[PDB]
């Protein structure tokens, strides 16, 4: 069942992207005990839903999901409500708002629009989270893009409280389209996952939501380049030698 | 047939999500999408 | 839950939809999720042969150097395919893609003149312009019309690199003197797998028109609008490549902020 996992993965990477929502959802039709795992690992298009009690859009994933409910991070709360559903420590509640505003200026900076939300969980020796991304480019035009990040990090604080290791894992999804359908459709979509280590001083001036802020800005200043290069470069190289 | 088919792959694909932090759910969905 | 029977319509599926090259490694990860091989060859049976017809798979017999395609056009039922520029039929084994038992097959139409001359101006067309190309030229009569289907393959593998692509295109002229009205459908799958999944999925759609005089000299105008449509649709492509990268990949995330310097996280934090 492991090797059951590696199979539904292996096929995830294969199946058009343009497809994965239909084909998580006929993947796990396929083999139900897999359900939770695949939720976990495979990286979806990023929905956008609105927080009425605050008036903020926030990102869906399954690390804001309990039930068939989300949590917003403006207000703390499920959508449709929930009775009994994963929460944050308080201390830990207070660093995801901070890293919530933190990573709504970063996107600012590298975006200048689109959606950013970023959830936090404890661990038994420190905290996980994910910061998410989605911006779309002018729709209006011959050619439309769309950029979804999902960048998953670890933290592992030493028992000192001065370093921590940092462990990040980072999806970026890129799809670009033309607008025309079907004769003279042309789309070209999909996504890069890569991998950064760090171990890094933890204090009053290099706190955890800068040195995470820090290896988010290096790895997507990074895969901005990689996607450049392999979907306008690699691609375009195979087509040409077709 | 049927039978396990070849590959001229070398390696199996790594699946670098699979390593990530899980959080665990107070309840699991009634449907995925 | 799901019925054994949805089990298999998914599975089924998800093996129609294998990307060039990766027809084995969807069936091995599908065949094991499963979990049920009498299920599996019943049920997706229709899937593997549905598979090579759409992908125009290309074939090479025992005993003749030009490999065919399998398309629909070539099905001759129980098992076998027509092999028109050969004048045989053969097995084909779905799964392991091969070919075998060689039988001459009787043709003679002789819609088949202008079956041999189209096939005769694609296969030069075909090598001059693709790198490993393959062709087939199919002739028949589909609602008491006489029909030349020219069909075109060209793919490159490089599963050692995580990468596979190809290149289809069918070509169906109704021969209506004095003008054939040509249809077409060009197809481009690329697909890039290194600690990803990339997909480049486009197609077009080709009508047009041709005079018919000839077998030979109508081939000739047959090649001369197969050439032009499908030299434009790769300049399109590669028109669209130029427009994605220098303005539309732009306009999703910047290299830099506007100031250019990368973030003062103290800043941002206070």
């Amino acid at each position: 069942s492991d090797q059951q996992l590696d199979c539904a993965l292996d096929l995830m990477r294969r199946l058009p992207p343009q497809q994965i929502e239909k084909n998580l959802s006929d993947l796990i039709d396929l083999v139900p005990s897999l359900c939770e795992d695949l939720l976990s690992s495979v990286d979806q298009p990023l929905k956008i839903a609105r927080d009425k009690v605050v008036g903020k859009d926030y990102l869906l994933c399954d690390y804001n999901r309990d039930g068939d409910s989300y949590r917003s991070p403006w207000s703390n709360k499920y959508d449709p409500p929930l009775e009994d559903g994963a929460m944050p420590s308080a201390r830990l509640r207070k660093l995801e708002v901070e890293a919530n505003n933190a990573f709504d200026q970063y996107r600012d900076l590298y975006f200048e629009g689109g959606v950013s939300s970023v959830y936090l969980w404890d661990l038994d020796h420190g905290f996980a989270g994910v910061i998410l991304i989605k911006k779309a480019g002018d729709g209006s035009k011959k050619i439309k893009g769309c950029w979804d990040s999902i960048h998953v990090v670890e933290v592992q604080e030493k028992s000192s409280g001065r370093t921590a290791h940092y462990k990040l894992t980072s999806t970026v999804m890129l799809w670009l389209q033309t607008n025309k359908t079907g004769s003279g459709t042309m789309n070209l979509g999909g996504s890069l996952t890569r991998q950064m280590e760090k171990d890094e001083t933890v204090s009053d001036s290099s706190p955890h939501i800068a040195n995470i802020g820090r290896l988010v800005e290096d790895m997507e200043n990074k895969i901005r380049s990689t996607l450049n290069e392999i979907y306008f470069g690699k691609t375009k190289d195979i087509v040409n030698g077709l | 047939f049927i039978s396990e088919l070849p590959s001229e792959e070398g390696k199996k694909l790594e699946h670098f999500t699979k390593l990530r932090p899980k959080r665990n759910k107070k309840q699991q969905p009634t449907q995925a999408a | 839950r799901v019925s054994d029977e949805e089990k298999v319509r998914i599975a089924a599926k998800f093996i129609t939809h294998a990307p060039p090259g990766e027809f084995n490694e969807v069936f091995n990860d599908v065949r094991l999720l499963l979990n049920n091989d009498n299920l599996l060859r019943e049920g997706a049976a229709h899937a593997f042969a549905q598979y090579n017809m759409d992908q125009f798979t290309p074939v090479k017999i025992e005993g003749y150097d030009d490999q065919v395609l399998i398309t629909e056009h070539g099905d001759l039922g129980n098992g076998r395919f027509l092999d028109p520029r050969n004048k045989i039929s053969f097995k084909f084994d779905h799964l392991r893609k091969e070919a075998s038992d060689p039988q001459p097959e009787d043709t003679e139409s002789a819609l088949k003149q202008w079956r041999d001359a189209c096939d005769s101006a694609l296969r030069a067309y075909v090598k001059d312009h693709y790198p490993n190309g393959f062709c087939t030229v199919y002739g028949k009569s589909i609602d008491g019309q006489q029909t030349i289907i020219a069909c075109i393959e060209s793919h490159q593998f490089q599963p050692k690199n995580f990468w596979n692509g190809r290149w289809r295109s069918e070509w169906k002229f109704t021969i209506t003197p004095p003008t054939a009205q040509v249809a077409a459908v060009l197809k481009i799958q690329v697909h890039y797998y290194e600690d990803g999944n990339v997909q480049l999925v486009s197609h077009k759609d080709i009508q047009d028109s041709v005079q018919v005089s000839s077998d030979v000299q109508t081939a000739k105008e047959f090649i001369k609008i197969i050439e032009n449509a499908e030299n434009e649709y790769q300049t399109a492509i590669s028109e669209n490549y130029q427009t994605m990268s220098d303005t539309t990949f732009k306009a999703l995330r910047r290299q830099l902020p506007v100031t250019r310097t990368k973030i003062d996280w103290n800043k941002i934090l206070s």
